[PDB]
């Protein structure tokens, strides 16, 4: 029952604006996991389970998700402590995020490109389905099996249940944000994600994201630092289009011209990352 | 030129 003789806890893997995350081993079989721990003072929005028992909304959301297999990170389990919630995650071995991936990497080839933003584009779709919406896609939330070529996306500590009406707080990563937030203070959920996933298509393909100040994102031009082909550089466009009307819906990205033909998992794994 | 990560919270 107890969450110390359960778990061995191992190093720190990171900390920042998520909190602090250990590895970890389950001690019922050694299954590899992730011990994020969030101090209770941090958390601004709560939530309710079906058991009725009151907690931190990235819980809900998690819950809401880790029905069954995706490329979205499982929660295994959690635990209330007097100051803080434990989670215990997933966590896939041997593994790197998809930003020191790119850092390491720089520019991703375009095969490589398509067949990481298919599967995010598939993890996303499985959270809107399952009426979560992520609100901070960005290479850093994404972990790599590198031997599975399988991609997971993590940290919902920033997310909302998806709604078809007009969010006014956001606590994602701002330079992945879209220009109707940084202009008005408002936005639509999956018109947001979209214009998060062009940030992400672009900083897959060129090594770095195109935006870093408020009038670059508000400003309606992308300048292609790095060799692309037309149909991606359409793809990301499309995207990044200022109005939110104008961006595609998930589907239209699916059957977009530049993403057909995706590499299967193992063939990434093969191909690009053994 | 600078590639860095971004704090969300
Ligand atoms: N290389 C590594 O092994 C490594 C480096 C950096 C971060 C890392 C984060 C993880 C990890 C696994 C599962 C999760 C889930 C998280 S983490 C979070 O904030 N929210 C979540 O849902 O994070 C694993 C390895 C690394
Ligand atoms: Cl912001
Ligand atoms: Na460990």
């Amino acid at each position: 029952e107890p969450l110390e003789s359960q778990y061995q806890v191992g190093p720190l893997l990171g900390s920042g604006g998520f909190g602090s995350v250990y590895s970890g081993i389950r001690v019922s079989d050694n299954l590899p996991v992730a011990i994020k721990h969030v101090e209770k003072d941090r958390i601004s929005d709560w939530g309710e389970l079906p058991n009725g028992t009151r907690v931190p909304m990235e819980v809900v959301l998690l819950k809401k998700v880790s029905s069954g297999f995706s490329g979205v990170i499982r929660l295994l389990d959690w635990f209330e402590r007097p100051d803080s919630f434990v989670l215990i995650l997933e966590r896939p071995e041997p593994v790197q995020d998809l930003f020191d991936f790119i850092t390491e990497r720089g520019a991703l080839q375009e095969e490589l490109a398509r067949s990481f933003f298919w599967q995010v584009l598939e993890a996303v779709r499985h959270c809107h389905n399952c009426g979560v919406l992520h609100r901070d896609i960005k290479d850093e939330n994404i972990l790599i099996d590198l031997n599975r070529g399988e991609l997971k996306l993590i940290d919902f500590g920033s997310g909302a249940l998806l709604k078809d009406t007009v969010y006014t707080d956001f606590d994602g990563t701002r330079v992945y944000s879209p220009p109707e937030w940084i202009r008005y203070h408002r936005y639509h959920g999956r018109s947001a994600a979209v214009w998060s996933l062009g940030i992400l298509l672009y900083d897959m393909v060129c090594g770095d994201i195109p935006f870093e100040h408020d009038e670059e994102i508000i400003g309606g031009q992308v300048f292609f630092r790095q060799r692309v082909s037309s149909e991606c550089q359409h793809l990301i466009r499309w995207c990044l289009a200022l109005r939110p009307s104008d961006r595609p819906t998930f589907e239209e990205i699916q059957n977009h011209p530049w993403m057909q033909d995706v590499l299967l998992p193992q063939e990434t794994a093969e191909i690009h990352l053994h | 030129r600078k590639r860095r990560r971004h704090p969300s919270g």
